[PDB]
């Protein structure tokens, strides 16, 4: 979540759950926006930030 | 959908009217609702009916829990099946099952063992090591994924295996499963030799 | 592997037994 927050042009964090209802799982969600990228052009800086 | 646990309780409580239940009927309905998962309402009605059709040839004044579990096993597994006849190979199978059970109990990070049996029902099955189920994990309130929690838990004890302050990793936790699977072959090799190795202990080696 | 659907179903079955005796919005993820 910290690297997704400080990485530029990344998706906004929706919810960070660590064992939410005593279920052994953990996830960091992101909002699924329909604007911006979609599929137009994938910059190498964007791909490196995602990686 | 199929009746759940509470629906099972309601259906068995309704269909138990007019029948004599031995002792506290609430405990009997609790056990026969825990032990009839997946059953339909007509199946529960039949199981309740068939119990009262019994206690006539056997001349029992009331319906009891062992007989209820007998019909519960019967209506979904068929014949009660006979036990394995006594022989030297039967003693070897008992030794193999005992070694497998001992290594299962000595494996850190495993669920508690319910019962180890030599006699089972059905046709193609023999001795077995049955672990605790939901109806057992309920009473001793425990996480459903307690087996997954057994890696990082410290200073606990399950069966005959203790875990101290150092937790077991995922690698050591899953690699500890190889010893119960190898113990069946190891018992025969240690007690009899290479020629004592049999086909009884060959299936776990292929999953190791 | 055992999926989150199976894990939540397992949790639900345990809870249902705890309702039988002694008498959740994660599927999307």
């Amino acid at each position: 979540a910290l690297l997704a927050y400080i990485t530029p042009d990344y998706e906004e964090i929706a919810r960070v759950s660590v064992c939410p209802l005593n279920v052994l799982t953990g996830f960091t969600l992101f909002v699924e926006d329909e604007d911006k990228n979609v599929n137009a052009i994938l910059t190498r800086s964007e791909l490196e930030g995602r990686m | 959908p199929q009746p759940g646990p509470s629906a099972r309780m309601a259906i068995l409580r309704y269909h138990a009217k007019g029948k004599p239940l031995e002792g506290d009927g609430q405990r009997l309905l609790l056990k026969t609702a825990e032990a009839t998962q997946g059953w339909s309402a007509a199946a529960l009605a039949n199981l309740m009916n068939e119990a009262a059709i019994l206690t006539v040839r056997r001349n029992v004044p009331a319906i009891s829990l062992p007989m209820v579990l007998e019909l519960v096993e019967g209506l979904n597994w068929g014949e009660q099946a006979p036990r394995i006849p006594d022989s030297e190979a039967k003693d070897r199978l008992a030794l193999i099952t005992a070694a497998k059970a001992v290594a299962f109990a000595l494996t850190p990070g495993l669920e508690p063992i319910k019962s180890v049996t030599m006699w089972s029902g059905r046709r193609g099955l023999g001795p077995s090591v049955d672990f605790i189920a939901m109806e057992d994990k309920a009473a001793m309130d425990m996480h459903p994924e307690e087996t997954e929690l057994m890696g990082w838990r410290t200073n606990f004890k399950t069966n005959a295996a203790v875990v101290g302050d150092e937790p077991l990793g995922e690698f050591a936790h899953v690699a500890g499963l190889l010893v119960p699977l190898y113990a069946g072959r190891a018992a025969e090799v240690a007690l009899f030799g290479k020629d004592g190795a049999s086909l009884a202990t060959a299936q776990p080696l292929a999953d190791c | 592997q055992i999926t989150l659907l199976e894990k939540l179903q397992y949790h639900m079955q345990l809870r249902s037994i705890k309702q039988l005796n002694a008498t959740d919005t994660l599927m999307s993820l």
